[PDB]
């Protein structure tokens, strides 16, 4: 049966405005493994995103980590958008500015 | 304890399209990947060959190379034989490896899932279906059990090659496996206070909201989330009534810190 992806978005270092950092999007609990993940800055696709190899957990569901350099500031939003057969529309999760 | 697990994920889209990819972990550190696009198994650490010689690595690689092709032909034949009773798309996953415990003891495993559900393991000297697996798997598993050379190879790999190879990995990779990286922490937010702790390794950590020496009971620990640099991230949250946040602190204990805990005071 298909399982729907969960998406968590969080920063490698304390987010401090104007300071270069790393934003992570961790996508888990999904099946089947085919998926497309984009990271968004102000609603636009961020070009250089790096992905880990796909792997799977003890319960057999897949997971993968995407990450990108970013500089938070109080005029930019960040998000992670996922397309998967389990959902009719892409699911987008915004960084909550704290994580 | 350290668990070594070789994880294979194979996708069969239809008669003409399939792919097989694997990753290998020792504990929470990745040691290999093997892309479908690649003829050979790639190292992800300076010590991914453990204590094997260039020549013994090539022979182990050779065996997997034959298996990857054998595996793909076997599943594609099975689907033809069963057709159209078992339609594509098909997803097969295998998790195999060994757990190294206290002393020099170890236990090995080889589990197989089909469409996301555990169906088959190798145990002792044979392949078995697990109870609840679809009954059409019985006959192909009986046939695979007649293949004595495959059974002998699998018993060797599970009972002998695995713990041997992982002993070489644990020696060769010692400095990475015993690395200590220090967490940084920061606070944010009746309301819900959040303590974020990131960049620690190894995984065990203690994170708690404190008033003074008193641990605050309502502390909820989040899930452990990986960073992209082989370190860990965790949040602990505490719902507090508005006003009563003065006097609260997040406390972090971790092997890398010595006994110099991080203490971060709210409103500080
Ligand atoms: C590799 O190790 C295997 C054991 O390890 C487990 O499985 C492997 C794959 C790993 O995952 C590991 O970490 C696991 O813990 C080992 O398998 C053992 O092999 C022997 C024979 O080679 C089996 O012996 C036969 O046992 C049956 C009884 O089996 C049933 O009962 C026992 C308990 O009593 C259960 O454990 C079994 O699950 C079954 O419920 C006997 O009937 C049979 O005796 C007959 O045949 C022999 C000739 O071989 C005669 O001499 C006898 O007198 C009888 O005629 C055997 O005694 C043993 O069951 C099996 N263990 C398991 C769990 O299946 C394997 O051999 C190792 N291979 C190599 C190369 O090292
Ligand atoms: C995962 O890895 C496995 C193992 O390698 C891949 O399996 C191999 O896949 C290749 C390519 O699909 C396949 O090679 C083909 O064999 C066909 C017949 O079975 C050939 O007919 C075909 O030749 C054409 O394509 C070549 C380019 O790849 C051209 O060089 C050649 O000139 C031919 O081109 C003509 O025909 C093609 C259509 O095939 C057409 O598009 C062109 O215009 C032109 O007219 C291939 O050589 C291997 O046999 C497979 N090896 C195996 C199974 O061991 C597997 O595909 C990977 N999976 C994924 C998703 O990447
Ligand atoms: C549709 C749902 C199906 C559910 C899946 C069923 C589980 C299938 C598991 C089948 C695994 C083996 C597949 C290949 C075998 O069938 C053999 O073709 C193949 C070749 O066999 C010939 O050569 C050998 C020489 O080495 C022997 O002489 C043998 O006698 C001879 O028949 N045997 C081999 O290649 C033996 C080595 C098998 C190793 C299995 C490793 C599994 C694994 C990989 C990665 C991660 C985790 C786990
Ligand atoms: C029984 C199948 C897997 C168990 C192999 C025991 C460990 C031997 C060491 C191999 C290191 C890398 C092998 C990965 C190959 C693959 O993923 O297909
Ligand atoms: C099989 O599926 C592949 C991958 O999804 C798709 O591109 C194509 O329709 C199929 N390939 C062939 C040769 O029919």
């Amino acid at each position: 049966i298909q399982k729907t992806p969960q998406i968590q978005v969080y920063s490698r270092h304390p987010p401090e405005n104007g300071k270069p950092n790393i934003l992570n999007c961790y996508v888990t609990q999904f099946h089947p493994p085919h998926i497309e993940i984009q990271m968004l800055k102000n609603g636009k696709k961020i070009p250089k995103v790096e992905m880990s190899d796909m792997s799977f957990s003890k319960d057999w569901s897949f997971y993968i980590l995407a990450h990108t350099e970013f500089t938070p500031t109080e005029t930019d939003t960040y998000a992670c958008r996922v397309k998967h057969a389990s959902m009719a529309e892409p699911k987008t999760v915004y960084w909550d500015r704290d994580m | 304890n350290y668990t070594f697990r070789c994880l294979q994920m194979s996708s069969f889209a239809n008669r003409s399209w399939s792919r097989t990819d694997s990753v290998v972990w020792l504990g929470d550190l990745q040691t290999h990947r093997w892309s479908n696009d690649s003829a050979t198994i790639s190292f992800t650490k300076p010590w991914s060959q453990g204590k094997l010689s260039n020549q013994q690595w090539e022979k182990l690689q050779h065996m997997f190379q034959v298996y990857r092709v054998s595996f793909t032909r076997d599943i594609q034949e099975l689907v033809k034989m069963m057709s159209p009773k078992e339609d594509y798309p098909i997803e097969i996953q295998l998790s195999a490896g060994c757990e190294m415990y206290p002393g020099n003891a170890s236990e090995s495993f080889l589990h197989v899932a089909f469409q996301g559900k555990y169906v088959v393991r190798f145990w002792g000297t044979s392949w078995q279906t697990v109870p609840g697996a679809p009954s059409w798997l019985d006959l192909p598993i009986k046939v695979l059990n007649a293949d004595q050379g495959t059974s002998a190879t699998v018993q060797m790999l599970l009972n002998d090659t695995c713990p041997l190879f992982v002993r070489g990995l644990l020696e060769a990779g010692k400095s990475d496996l015993e690395k200590q990286e220090k967490p940084v922490a920061w606070l944010s937010s009746h309301r819900q206070l959040v303590c974020h702790v990131s960049g620690f390794y190894p995984k065990p950590v203690w994170v708690m909201w404190m008033r003074g020496d008193q641990e605050q009971q309502g502390t909820h620990r989040g899930d452990f989330l990986p960073n992209a640099d082989e370190t860990w991230y965790l949040q602990a949250t505490l719902d507090v009534e508005a006003g009563e946040e003065a006097g609260l602190a997040c406390r972090v204990k971790h092997s890398s810190l010595g006994g110099q805990d991080i203490i971060l005071y709210w409103g500080s």
